[PDB]
């Protein structure tokens, strides 16, 4: 399973770095989405983008690299691929899953749980955890809000494959 | 001080709710979809001579959180009740709103306006009639609309505003 790396940073100043573990042996094709998009390998990717729904209590979200506003987001297989399978469940903090707008419309955008999201099991394909730095995901919530709307940028300032 | 109206737009997801909304406020429209958790909006406009404060939330469509939907329910004054003219799940949807907000606030005289939203689309599968009849058995005003022409928008929320004016 390949290991991937988020550097965050709070309007430009640097927080830290959060480290995932990409469950390659499930769900190959998601994870390889994720992988590619953390490397920008294709020519497109994480790197630059910002958190845009961050909500205390249930989950910071982010991913939207071509419309920066929340709406966008592509995947390395087209704007959008199918719902791999729904083996791994939404279990507690740090789940690594996909963002969609209805079944098989997974593009870019991608949420890390900060609590159990059980209601999500079988609607967001799970494909990852946090490996290393959950302590940043935390620090991220305060500055995020009940409509996940958030109070500084919150960005993903580098990324890459570890 | 002005007098303060909580209106609540409500309907099913992508029937334009927001694009209304954003129309009210701010006067633009982008066909893009951010999809809505909850917005609240206030705006000043003056509706039959008198100045007013229109305080709006903007609710989500999910029908997944169908289940949290009570409290801004009590807490609405008037709804308007959105579905899309070229959408004919949006519009039976609507009953279910008219029903689940009736429940909640325990009263047959809830101030709505039923709106047909996206009236400048080719593709329409809602009749002009089959709105008046379903608002005219309601007892509320039905309102054509576009959110991308503008259309009927003041229209729409004052006319709300209007329903709320004749309960009090
Ligand atoms: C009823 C209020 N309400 C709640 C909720 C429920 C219980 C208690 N309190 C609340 C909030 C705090 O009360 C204001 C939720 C919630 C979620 C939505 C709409 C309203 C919601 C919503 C809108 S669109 C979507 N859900 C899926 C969404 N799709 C897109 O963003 C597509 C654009 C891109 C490609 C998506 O995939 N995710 C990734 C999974 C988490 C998800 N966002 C999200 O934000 O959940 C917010 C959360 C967890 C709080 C649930
Ligand atoms: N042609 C046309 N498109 C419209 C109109 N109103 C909204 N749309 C489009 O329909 C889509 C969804 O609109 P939106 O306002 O986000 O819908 P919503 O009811 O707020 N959805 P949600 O419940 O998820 O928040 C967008 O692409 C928007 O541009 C309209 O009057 N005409
Ligand atoms: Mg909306």
């Amino acid at each position: 399973n390949p290991t991937v790396f988020f550097d965050i940073a709070v309007d430009g100043e640097p927080l830290g770095r959060v480290s995932f573990e990409l469950f390659a042996d499930k769900v190959p094709k998601t994870a390889e989405n994720f992988r590619a998009l953390s490397t920008g390998e294709k020519g497109f990717g994480y790197k630059g983008s910002c958190f845009h729904r961050i909500i205390p209590g249930f989950m910071c979200q982010g991913g939207d690299f071509t419309r920066h506003n929340g709406t966008g987001g592509k995947s390395i297989y087209g704007e959008k691929f199918e719902d791999e399978n729904f083996i791994l469940k939404h279990t507690g903090p740090g789940i690594l899953s996909m963002a969609n707008a209805g079944p098989n419309t997974n593009g870019s955008q991608f949420f890390i749980c900060t609590a159990k999201t059980e209601w999500l099991d079988g609607k967001h394909v799970v494909f990852g955890k946090v490996k290393e730095g959950m302590n940043i995901v935390e620090a991220m919530e305060r500055f995020g809000s009940r409509n996940g709307k958030t109070s500084k940028k919150i960005t993903i300032a580098d990324c890459g494959q570890l | 001080s002005m007098t303060e109206y909580k209106l609540v737009v409500v309907g099913a997801v992508g029937v334009g709710k927001s694009a209304l909304t954003i129309q009210l406020i701010q006067n633009h429209f982008v066909d893009e979809y951010d999809p809505t958790i909850e917005d609240s909006y206030r705006k000043q406009v003056v509706i039959d001579g008198e100045t007013c404060l229109l305080d709006i939330l903007d609710t989500a469509g999910q029908e997944e959180y169908s289940a949290m939907r009570d409290q801004y329910m009590r807490t609405g004054e008037g709804f308007l009740c959105v579905f899309a003219i070229n959408n004919t799940k949006s519009f039976e949807d609507i009953h279910h709103y008219r029903e689940q907000i009736k429940r909640v606030k325990d009263s047959e005289d809830v101030p709505m306006v039923l709106v047909g939203n996206k009236c400048d689309l080719p593709s329409r599968t809602v009749d002009t009639k089959q709105a008046q009849d379903l608002a005219r058995s309601y007892g509320i005003p039905f309102i054509e609309t576009s959110a991308k022409t503008r259309q009927g928008v003041d229209d729409a929320f004052y006319t709300l505003v209007r329903e709320i004016r004749k309960h009090k």
